[PDB]
């Protein structure tokens, strides 16, 4: 089967490529290291990277491979997640320096699986691009590699995700977490603003003529999904299981606050 | 009473004992050792029946198709006279089992036609394994109605006791309930997800 | 195989990396250097003849493929090149090559013709190897930009309709037929009579399945409003008797394909789904046990099973009691003109409650 189908990486090398390019220790342009990565041999499940000092010029040639593999076991000791999988580089694409550390890796031999780093402020061309290569036969020359290309997954752990999806909201302007519940309070009404600004839309559209065309049964359903767990129907009878709701926090909060005064009540009259 | 983490944490040194790394978990084990061949390579006796214990589910046709086999291995001599043992078990998983299925899938019927609707080899101990079931919580009914109309209510408690602790032994039928955040959830959920 | 990583001007390279392969082709391949430098001729003497016996030769049909964009007609040579695909009957080695240059790399689709060429490559090839995977492939540029080329989307048209017996699946089958469905709604085939076959499939696919839970999946945005109901086949027979639910009102209508098919257990359910979905929608998402007894008019063991055997399906879901809230809120079947006036006064619902509630978490916040 083909080995290299997706690359499933998550912002923590999002992470070791940023930090690795915006402090780079003289690092002109291209940092390289070896990839960290498991293998479902589907769908490549990756965590961690390591990176190395570089004079990646024409026709210089440079990959510490051997300390890359010293960090391995650093990487490894610190976290049982993966083994190395192949050579993750900065721009530019596939040239002859890329195969010449693919040597460098062959000098340890598995099966390469690559990473390159966007240094560009294009939109089109995404980000981060993964690479791995078929034929990959090469007893000739250097290495005649032919490279695939592999669209990556952004999935692991999803608290880490929604602690990215806040990191996303400090990309757009930071955005401290001080205020959690009265700010997740704020995104929750700003969730509300969606919904009613989309549905007015979607309804206004088919009262003019043919509205709710992508919004038939598709915001229809999820219209009905809003309301299949927010609001409950209308029972009443609900509302009094909540308003002895409303008298249990009053009691986990009084309880609260009273600990609160039982702190210095008790524990300071050690102050006197 | 004294200490409960002391034999649950003792299941290790049983587990490492056994050559096991954690203690042992449920079902999940024989879905990745059917993973093997062991759902074709156990006998047309038995092949057929655990697709029926487990995947495929009816609470008025599995009182009926789980027993009838159950008897087909009674057969003693020649059958191993050493899997009889696992009858009275195979009962009160059944019990415990099917009950939630029921007490998910509807929400009201009188043990009054209950008591026939699981033709089983009990009555009373049937009742006081039902009673069994609501005590220590498989799922919660309202015990001891004396005119048998057990109703078994929504939502009230999913706290500690739905899942029995936490694994799921309801295969995916189980009815819907409401809590706290769930709003946030599904509201934005099928929000993002349609643009 | 031998490296294409030498000078490129990969001409007398692919030749000497090809000094291993088959007595056909390398009785010719290095002493076509003297009939050209050899990106044509050389470059089509590969596409013509077979391999050894072998198909690993894979590793060599990567410089055959990556020498295609460059040198040669490349879409006259991708229609072609990928028909040694076909010509071996195998399902890995080809699905190694089919994604290589599946399209967009090394090779770079124009104007599409990488993806339909390569994507009947694939459908020869192998049943579900790579055929699982494909989808990400069509979707990736369905999401982006519709085929420019209606000659090569009409070609897609055929790709699709391929799929749904390519491999047999009630999913496969669906998502096949109903995208192909979604692009014809989009900006594809009118096309009139050739706008007939997909109301056809509509019918034995959306009538074979419950894929659209009765009618839902054939009314959601525009795949009956180009798939004309009052057609030469009727489309509108099932539209109506989706509300009417009367055996009748599906033997009156049927012609002898449908006849043929035959509508037997459908009926059966899909009579108890509209009508508890109906029940539901007026007497009043709480319903009476005696309604739906007296409007499905049959008794109250296989009454008390096909309420959880409808909610199974999800057309409605929550908890269900014995004699009352017989099925329940989310009336998940179509909804026309009662989901636009509900819509209406739910997002009326909304602009009350949300905004004022942001303000009283604002008040605390």
């Amino acid at each position: 089967f083909p080995g290299g189908r997706v690359v499933r990486l998550h912002p923590v090398i999002l992470a070791s490529i940023v930090d690795s390019y915006e402090r780079r220790n003289e690092g002109a342009a291209r940092v390289i290291g070896t990839l960290l990565g498991t293998v479902d041999k589907h769908s490549v499940e990756v965590t961690n990277c390591f990176s190395v000092p570089h004079n990646e010029s024409e026709d210089e040639v440079a990959v510490d491979m051997e300390f890359a593999k010293n960090m391995y076991e650093l990487h490894k000791k610190v976290s049982p997640n993966e083994l190395i999988l192949g050579w993750y580089a900065t721009g530019h694409d596939i040239t002859e320096h890329s195969v010449l550390i693919h040597e460098y890796y062959s000098r340890e031999a598995p099966n390469p699986i690559h990473l390159t780093v966007d240094t560009s402020l294009q939109n089109g061309r995404m980000s981060i691009k993964a690479y791995v290569s078929t034929s990959m036969g090469v007893p000739g020359r250097t290495m005649g590699v032919m490279f695939t290309p592999l669209t990556v997954k952004y999935a692991y752990y999803d608290t880490e995700r929604i602690g990215v999806d806040l990191i996303m909201k400090t990309c757009f302007s930071p955005n401290r977490v001080i205020g959690l519940s009265s700010d997740l309070q704020q995104v929750g009404g700003a969730s509300a603003r969606i919904q009613d600004a989309l549905s007015t839309v979607l309804q206004y559209a088919e009262d003019v003529l043919s509205g709710k065309v992508s919004a038939d049964n598709t915001v229809g359903r999820f219209l009905m999904s809003l309301v299949n767990q927010v609001p409950k129907i209308v029972p009443d009878d609900f509302e009094t299981m909540l308003n002895s709701n409303i008298n249990d926090l009053l009691m986990v909060t009084y309880l609260a606050n009273l600990t609160q005064s039982q702190i210095a009540l008790n524990e300071k009259l050690v102050n006197l | 009473l004294d200490m409960d983490g002391i034999i649950v944490e003792k299941q290790r040194r049983l587990a490492t004992l056994l050559g096991l790394q954690a203690p042992p978990t449920r079902i999940g084990l024989i879905n990745d050792m059917v993973r093997f061949n062991v759902l074709q390579y156990v006998v047309p006796e038995v092949k057929d029946l655990y697709n029926w214990l487990e995947v495929e589910f009816n609470p008025l046709k599995l009182c009926e198709r789980v027993t009838k086999v159950l008897n087909w291995v009674r057969e003693q001599p020649e059958k191993e006279p050493e899997l009889q043992q696992y009858v009275p078990q195979l009962q009160s998983n059944t019990i415990l089992r099917l009950l939630q299925q029921v007490a998910q899938i509807y929400q009201s019927i009188e043990f009054s036609r209950l008591t026939s609707l699981v033709p089983f080899v009990d009555a009373f101990q049937l009742e006081r394994a039902i009673v069994d079931a609501a005590r220590h919580c498989d799922l919660q009914v309202r015990i001891d109605h004396t005119s048998r109309t057990l109703s078994f209510g929504s939502d009230l408690n999913y706290a500690t006791r739905e899942d029995a602790p936490i694994g799921p032994h309801l295969q995916s039928m189980p009815s819907e309930q409401i809590r706290n955040q769930l709003t946030a959830m599904s509201s934005v959920l099928a929000k993002a997800l349609e643009v | 195989f031998i490296d294409i990583s030498e000078e490129d001007q990969a001409a007398e390279l692919r030749a000497y990396l090809k000094s291993k392969g088959a007595e056909i082709s390398e009785e010719n391949s290095e002493g076509g250097l003297h009939v050209d430098l050899a990106q044509i001729i050389e470059a089509c003497d590969v596409c013509l003849k077979e391999d050894d016996k072998d198909v690993e030769s894979v590793m060599n049909s990567v410089v055959s493929l990556l020498l295609i964009l460059e040198p040669d007609k490349q879409e006259a040579l991708i229609e072609s090149l990928c028909e040694k695909l076909v010509k071996f009957r195998e399902g890995e080695r080809p699905s190694l090559r089919l994604q290589l240059l599946s399209n967009l790399f090394h090779g770079m689709d124009k104007n599409t013709p990488v993806r339909y060429t390569v994507y009947c490559s694939l459908i020869k090839v192998a049943a579900s190897c790579g055929a699982i995977q494909y989808i990400p492939t069509e979707l990736d540029q369905v999401r982006k930009w519709i085929s420019d080329w209606n000659l090569t989307t009409e070609k897609k048209h055929t790709l699709l309709r391929l799929l749904y017996e390519a491999l047999v699946d009630c999913k496969k089958s669906d998502a096949a037929s109903k995208v192909m469905v979604e692009l014809l709604g989009s900006y594809t085939e009118d096309n009139a009579s050739q706008a007939r076959v997909d109301a056809h499939r509509c019918i034995v696919r959306a009538l074979k399945d419950p894929n659209a839970f009765l009618f839902d999946h054939l009314l959601t945005l525009k795949p009956v409003k180009f798939l004309e109901g009052e057609l030469i086949h009727d489309l509108l027979t099932i539209f109506v008797s989706a509300k009417l639910a009367s055996y009748v009102k599906f033997y009156q209508n049927n012609k002898d394909f449908i006849d043929s098919l035959g509508l037997l257990h459908e009926q059966n359910m899909a009579k108890m789904r509209l009508l508890t979905f109906m029940g539901m929608a007026v007497e009043n998402k709480e319903i009476s046990f005696d309604t739906m007894q007296q409007e499905l008019q049959i008794g109250a063991d296989d009454v008390e099973a096909f309420v959880i055997d409808a909610v199974r399906t999800k057309m409605v879901y929550c908890k269900i009691d014995q004699t009352q809230r017989k099925v329940v809120v989310s009336h998940s079947t179509h909804r026309t003109f009662g989901k636009q006036q509900w819509q209406q006064l739910y997002d009326t619902l909304n602009a009350w409650k949300q905004n004022l509630n942001k303000v009283k978490n604002s008040l605390l916040s």
